[PDB]
């Protein structure tokens, strides 16, 4: 089996930082103020997801339903689907459009027909084709206390922030619109609300040279400010109508050769700690559109082969699973400090074959943060995801048995709380948990 | 009185029980936005929708006729349940509104003198009619399972004296059946007695068949696993006794449920049949009045009849028809010898089919409408059609049907939809016609579009409407959809206005030119009387972009200078009745006026003002040259002011008189000619009232207010009179925010 990934795009709109800056990001292609016909921001219209959107005319009930039943004409036999939103700055849209968007995302699985956001998720809880999560990408200045609890009502569990640089000059000179000391503060309120925080990083930006790229990513996992649970490596591509195309035209910006770039990402993956995953090493842009930058579309395996003859194994949690039988497994945990709280990473491992079975995240709720009403009347601890691959069945109930014993004793908590998605709310109701708002919690 | 409702263009909702049908008289009532529309599908004319019903402040969900009475029960998303009753023969009124349940209504069913309401927290209620008045008191409510069971559909029937059976369904894989005995005061012994397993997904629709055989009838249970499982309910002394020592290896799936209601009426429910197919989820279920067929509507735009054929026993698909989206509701009725097949899709349009003896189906003229709000209206410059655009990515063409296929004048002229020129994905804010063959439109987009009328429509506008088109060997044919881009490409013997599938793809108009210049999404536009200059303005909140841009309609380029007056965003532009002047009406509570160079097409700011009104101003319109240089201005401060060019001190305009209304006036218009030295002005305000006035030099006159039964139900967006005058009657084009587009006639000598 597995998890079905259905990607939808919202209405093509303008970012909200075009007003007070004067324009959008230097490297961003596409959008309404471009030459691509009827394309969402940061897209070209020639992508296999972005071609299903234009034929659907961005109708969320008809875009998602055509994608779901397409994947079962191939015969994947889907019953657990995780939505992901992309394109634009979805939380910058008007409030009466965003809530009606998410409602028809749920109606394509349940069959309920209505417009109340507070009632559509209740019908979606007893659905049989169920939603395990919704990924919504946004900007770091749109994760305030007003926006983070709107995502809890929508059913969102994972959110993605474009960081793309850890230097102050790069976020200024590329007209990014925020500061790097501001994104390290909104990571803290997001992880204490219970979200899986994934960030985006971009090598080969302007004015960041070859050597500055490797101390950029060494800092990203040594500093306890960031230490997130995921990355999407997006190397810089020069596109036709972008802002950096004129820098390529007048000879004031040149890119990497495709022997030093694959050497770079063979060193970046060497520093990846075992609690984070690398979703993408490059993005799906058809190479006839791109002028300079990445030549081919096979940078993933060319990076794994380049670290074969360096002796270094990429210990990535996207790489280290069954995809070879364990025959045995141990229980280990890892403890790191991330941006205000004590994160732990429980997993079942084999140190010989280097393969993972299950994993879990858990966080002590800090005191400088955590504005939520349910997490203030007493000292609580937040479990953030459970993710078991595939007897080989009781790995879920073992990770919940251990995360609860470690919360009463070592955290000293009176309540444990889950950020389970709507379709998987019934798996926790059997284990003694009860719903209180967005969370599925229990007094210890 | 003098006014007469001519045309209602309303579009249905996307719920699975928006519609029902009365049995004796044949009236289709379908929920459509906040209103309840009424339509008569059988008549020598077609007439479209004839009446709507007001009262709800959210969208209408459930509509059901109480069988064998004069009532109708309705439901919506404003937490309320309303009861209707016939007043004379084809109109209704509310007599009771339920103020309960604190949540929306998702399911509804009806019997004589008893209804049943299901709401979105797991509560199933029973309401009962008492004696001495038409009032529904509450009888009993219960809950299957508190946090886990949520209803979707309900149905109930009777057995032999007072005992009823109700069939609950929703959100799980089982079907719940309850029972209750009636009494003189209310009901009692209301409990759940059965629990029907067999399905794999949710149960979306279920209905009872009428009791043809006394003591034996059927039960259909459609579901979301694409299956349409059936049941069969028998009675006392016919129980098919079993489980005896000479047992029959009962195959525990057919386990033959059995219970008692009180003591003297006991039933037996077994499994009968099981049908695959349907290719997708099924929406609605219908039985027949006399025979033994069954109608099913699915979510992949299909509609098929199921019939038990002889010499096999099993069910087989006899009649299947239908040509994305889905069919939501469906109805059956026989009129003289044949039966009719009607259903609705995602465009808010009613498809209709006729057949003879279940062999040869053919098309039939259905009605259509919009699904979201209607924004702008533009009549033809000759005035025989109008382009009504909407907020649901569509644009319509509404025109009368006077001459038939032979050529005789029909004794009643009705209004229909002939073309649907554009389907491309934007919200379609504004539109304006330039010629009888070309028009200029624009939505929430930084550019404007320009379309040409094709020959396949020019052939049938000349035939059915009866209007002359010369020089027809030039304009191209019609394409279907923009697939390699977003602009429209280039790409007989009909006897009726077209069906829905021709309106979706075979009737779009080709685009001639796409013109640039603004950079933000368009609010409104207007064109000169001499068809030489088009002007437009876009949405902003800044002084740098509040510029009227004027384009010459020959080369479709910009005219050199800008027009930098306003600050927020301009809400109205109109040229004069000649080409001399040009006013602008903005959101910054002030207006401006611009005069023409007449040889370089340049504009200069002449006559400004800074505090005309208290609140902001919406609409403006000019007066004809027989009356003088006069324009009128409406505004948010519930007043309307008429101003005249007079120059005793200097060259400026000053107000003459005004009225104060109850609500904020949003749309005004002046008829293009005058009637016995008096001009005709019609106004419209923020919650559906339409007043029309007569004015003569500082004195208004309330002619009449339009009746509340035929008015729109939300704010008026535009008002435009027609240029043509036929049979001594005028024509007004009305567009509002209750999803409707209306046309009124007005005879006035
Ligand atoms: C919306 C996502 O797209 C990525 N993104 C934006 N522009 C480019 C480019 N030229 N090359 C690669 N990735 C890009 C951003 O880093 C952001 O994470
Ligand atoms: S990068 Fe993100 S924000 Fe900057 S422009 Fe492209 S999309 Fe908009």
């Amino acid at each position: 089996s597995g998890i079905a990934v259905v990607a939808v795009m919202c209405k093509p709109h303008r970012c909200p930082h075009i007003a007070y800056t004067g324009n959008i990001c230097v490297y961003c292609p596409g959008g309404p103020d471009s030459d691509f016909e009827y394309s969402t921001q940061s897209y070209t219209g020639y992508e296999p997801t972005s071609m299903r959107a234009i034929r659907a005319r961005y109708d969320p009930y008809e875009q998602a339903r055509g994608r779901v039943e397409q994947l079962k004409q191939l015969g994947h036999s889907i019953d657990k689907v995780e939505y992901v939103l992309m394109g634009g700055t979805f939380m910058s849209l008007p409030k009466e459009y965003r809530e009606d968007f998410i409602v028809k995302l749920h109606n394509a699985l349940s069959g309920f027909n209505g417009n109340d956001i507070d009632e559509a998720i209740l019908y979606s809880q007893q659905s049989l084709t169920k939603c395990v999560g919704i990924t919504i990408e946004t900007r770091p200045d749109y994760c305030t206390q007003t926006h983070l609890d709107d995502m809890l009502k929508y059913g969102c569990t994972r959110l993605e922030i474009g960081v793309q640089s850890l230097y102050e000059d790069v976020a200024r000179d590329t007209n990014r619109g925020h500061t790097v000391r501001s994104v390290c503060e909104t990571f803290a309120v997001s992880k204490d609300a219970g979200y899986k925080v994934v960030s985006h990083m971009m090598p080969d930006l302007p004015n960041v040279g070859m050597e500055r790229d490797i101390e950029q990513f060494k800092e990203y996992f040594e500093n306890p400010d960031f230490r997130t649970d995921g990355l999407k490596i997006y190397p810089t591509l020069v596109i036709r109508g972008t802002g950096l195309y004129e820098l390529w035209k007048t000879g004031r910006y040149k890119s990497y050769s495709a022997n030093a770039l694959v050497d770079l990402v063979a060193r970046i993956l060497a520093l990846v700690p075992p609690w984070t995953r690398i979703y993408r090493v490059q993005r799906d842009i058809p190479m006839p559109l791109v002028t300079s930058g990445v030549d081919n579309g096979n940078l993933r395996e060319l990076a794994l082969a380049r670290m074969k003859d360096l002796g270094t194994t990429c210990r990535d949690v996207r790489t280290r699973e069954v995809g070879v039988q364990p025959d045995q497994v141990e229980l280990i945990r890892r403890d790191y400090y991330a941006n205000g709280g004590w994160e732990t990473f429980l997993s079942y491992e084999d140190p010989k074959k280097d393969i993972l079975i299950g994993l879990l995240r858990l966080r002590k709720a800090s005191k400088k943060y955590t504005y939520r009403k349910e997490f203030t009347s007493q000292r609580t601890s937040i479990v953030r995801e459970l993710h078991v691959y595939g007897q080989h069945q009781g790995f879920g109930t073992l990770l919940m048995e251990e995360a609860e014993r470690i919360a009463k004793e070592e955290h000293g908590s009176e309540k444990i709380s889950v950020i389970s998605g709507v379709g998987v709310r019934n798996y926790y109701g059997k284990l003694g948990y009860e719903l209180d708002g967005p969370y599925m919690s229990k007094r210890i | 009185e003098c006014i007469t409702p001519e045309a209602i263009f309303i579009g249905a909702n996307k719920q699975t029980q928006v519609s029902d049908i009365h049995k004796v008289k044949k009236i289709v009532a379908f929920g459509a936005g906040k209103t309840i529309a009424l339509w008569d599908p059988i008549e020598p004319n077609n007439k479209g929708v004839y009446a709507t019903l007001k009262g709800h402040e959210a969208e209408v969900t459930c509509v059901r006729f109480v069988p064998d009475s004069d009532f109708m029960v309705s439901a919506s998303e404003d937490h309320h349940v309303k009861i209707w009753k016939f007043t004379d023969y084809s109109h209704l009124q509310c007599i009771q509104t339920i103020q309960h349940y604190s949540k929306t209504i998702v399911a509804l069913s009806a019997l004589p003198s008893l209804i049943s309401v299901g709401c979105a927290d797991g509560t199933i209620s029973i309401w009962r009619q008492n004696i001495q008045n038409d009032e529904f008191g509450l009888a009993h409510e219960f809950t299957i399972k508190k946090g886990f069971f949520y209803p979707l559909c309900l149905s109930l029937s009777k057995v032999e004296e007072k005992k009823y059976l109700l069939a609950i369904g929703g959100t799980n894989v089982n079907v719940f059946i309850a029972s209750f005995i009636l009494s003189d005061s209310g009901i009692e012994k209301c409990r759940v007695v059965a629990e029907l397993e067999g399905h794999e997904d949710w149960v979306k629709s279920l209905a009872f068949r009428h009791q043809e055989t006394p003591g034996d009838y059927l039960l259909c249970s459609g579901s979301q696993d694409r299956y349409i499982r059936l049941w069969r309910i028998r009675i006392n002394d016919l129980i098919d006794d079993s489980e005896e020592d000479s047992k029959k290896l009962t195959l525990l799936s057919n386990k033959q449920y059995k219970f008692q209601i009180d003591d003297e009426l006991r039933v037996g429910i077994n499994f009968e049949a099981l049908i695959m197919g349907h290719d997708d989820w099924i929406s609605s279920l219908q039985w027949h009045e006399s025979r033994l067929q069954l109608l099913a509507a699915t979510a992949d735009t299909s509609l098929m009849v199921w019939e038990p054929d002889e010499t096999s026993g099993i069910w087989v698909c006899s009649l299947r028809l239908g040509e994305s989206g889905g069919f939501w509701s469906c109805l059956w009725f026989t009129h003289e010898r044949m039966d009719f097949f009607l259903t609705n899709g995602k465009t808010g349009s009613w498809r209709m089919w006729a057949t003879k003896d279940n062999i040869i189906c053919d098309q039939r003229l259905g009605i259509s409408g919009a699904t979201k709000d209607v924004t702008d209206i533009a009549w033809s410059p000759s005035g025989e059609y109008l382009l009504a655009t909407s907020l649901d990515q569509t644009t319509r063409l509404f025109a009368p049907w006077i001459y038939d296929a032979s050529g005789r004048k029909r004794e009643i002229a009705t209004w229909h939809e002939f073309s649907r020129p554009q389907i491309h994905g934007y919200d379609m804010i504004c539109v304006e016609t330039v010629t009888d063959t070309r028009f200029v439109s624009g939505g929430d987009e930084k550019i404007l579009r320009s379309f040409d009328l094709p020959k396949g429509v020019a052939g049938m506008l000349q035939k059915f409407v009866g209007i002359q088109f010369e020089e027809k060997s030039e304009m191209p044919d019609s394409a279907t959809v923009p697939v390699l881009g977003l602009s429209n490409k280039a790409g007989s013997l009909l006897e009726c206005p077209p069906m829905e599938d021709q309106l979706q793809r075979h009737l779009l108009w080709p685009e001639v030119e796409k013109l640039y210049g603004h950079g933000f999404e368009i609010t409104c536009l207007d064109i000169s009387p001499d068809q030489k200059l088009i002007a437009s303005a876009c949405r902003s909140n800044n002084v740098q972009n509040a510029v009227i841009r004027i384009f010459s309609t020959e080369n479709w380029l910009e005219i050199k200078p800008a027009l930098p007056f306003h600050s927020l965003t301009i809400t109205r532009l109109k040229f004069s009745k000649d080409g001399k002047f040009l006013l602008s009406v903005c959101r910054d509570r002030k207006w401006a006026l611009w005069e023409r160079n007449m040889e370089d097409n340049t504009f200069e700011l002449r006559f400004k003002n800074e505090k005309p009104h208290t609140r902001i101003i919406w609409d403006a319109d000019w007066a004809p040259l027989e009356f003088g240089n006069v324009f009128v201005t409406a505004s948010r401060d519930k007043t309307v002011k008429v101003w005249r060019h007079q120059k005793e001190p200097a060259d400026d305009y000053v107000l003459e008189a005004s009225i104060k209304h109850t609500k904020a006036v949003t749309a005004i218009s002046i008829h293009d000619s005058m009637i016995r030295e008096k001009i005709l002005i019609s106004v419209g305000l923020e919650n559906g009232e339409i007043y029309l006035y007569s004015y003569t030099l500082g004195k208004f006159e309330l002619i009449t207010q339009l009746n509340e039964d035929i008015t729109p139900a939300d704010k008026i967006t535009r008002l435009r009179w027609s240029h043509l005058k036929r049979n001594g009657k005028l024509f007004l084009g009305v567009g509002s925010s209750d999803l409707s587009t209306r046309i009124y006639s007005l005879a006035y000598e």
